[PDB]
Formats: structure tokens, C-alpha cells, sequence
């Protein structure tokens, strides 16, 4: 029982550290996709603005 | 199974080795004691040799 | 021993599944940002086509 306790404790601690470090590791793809999304939503709003401006000016000419 | 079990296990093993060495010395110098009984005891193979 | 072992195995299994789940959110954040990029490109094309079409109709009316 004591031997199994030792080995399982070592394995659990090592794997917990492994998980902690790995989750600390993965932060790049998420940030790059977030920047892409933010700029592309900026484009979305810009094109909405252009749509509204075109509608307004064309209606004024009408 | 326990890689570090040897490092911490210093007092008990050293004490047992001291006990066996004292047993050897006593048996060597024992000029009268010739009857012994260790049955039903926990005696290791290394101590036996 | 068995009580400690059941508790220990349950806790280690729970932590393993929890860290696998955290990694799951880490990957699904990238997947969802990709989905957001896809939706935003669909909306970009939608609004580009809308700009083209309303501009065409407005110029025809003028």
C-alpha cells in the first residue's frame, strides 16, 4: 500500500504540473483569431456605415 | 516503484546494519554463547548471509 | 486503504477530466473564432453585394 501510495502520488503531482504548464502554454492561436475577429468586425461596421451613407446620399439626390 | 525510497530510508537501514554488525562482533567474541533461536522472526536474507 | 484509494482515484480522474475539459475550451475558442471569421466574411460578402445592388438601383433611378 505504501509503495502504491508513493508511485501514484508522484504520478499525480507530475501530471498536474504537466497540465498546468501546458494550459499556460496555449495562448497564441486564440489571440491571433481574436485580433482577426476584431479587425473584421471593424470592417463589418465600416461597410454598414458605407451602406447607410450611400442610401442617404442617393435618397437625397432622388 | 518509489525512486526516492532509498534516499529517505537512511536511519532504519543504517541502524539495522549496525545491529547485524554488532551481532557479528558478539558472535565472533562470544567464547561461551553457542545456543541461539531466531525462529518465527523477521530476519532478512542479507542479514542471513 | 480502499477508502483512501477510491477517494484518490476519483479525485485524480476528476482533475484529469477537468484539465482535458479546459484544453477543450482552449481548442474550442480557436474553433469558435474561426466560425466567427467565417460568419463575418459571409456578412462582408452580403453587405458588399447589398452596396453594389442598392448603388445600381439608385443610379438607375437617377
Amino acid at each position: 500500500f505504501k509503495n502504491e501510495k508513493d508511485r501514484l502520488f508522484s504520478i499525480t503531482s507530475d501530471m498536474t504540473r504537466q497540465y498546468k504548464q501546458m494550459q499556460d502554454e496555449l495562448l497564441n492561436q486564440v489571440n491571433d483569431l481574436n485580433k482577426t475577429v476584431i479587425e473584421k468586425d471593424e470592417e463589418i461596421k465600416k461597410k454598414d456605415q458605407q451602406i447607410q451613407d450611400m442610401t442617404k446620399d442617393y435618397e437625397y439626390k432622388l | 516503484a518509489n525512486p526516492n525510497f532509498f534516499e529517505t530510508n537512511k536511519d532504519a537501514i543504517e541502524h539495522n546494519k549496525q545491529i547485524i554488525e554488532n551481532i557479528c562482533e558478539v558472535l565472533k567474541a562470544a567464547d561461551t554463547l553457542l545456543y541461539y533461536d531466531f525462529r518465527f522472526n523477521n530476519i532478512s536474507k542479507t542479514d542471513a548471509k
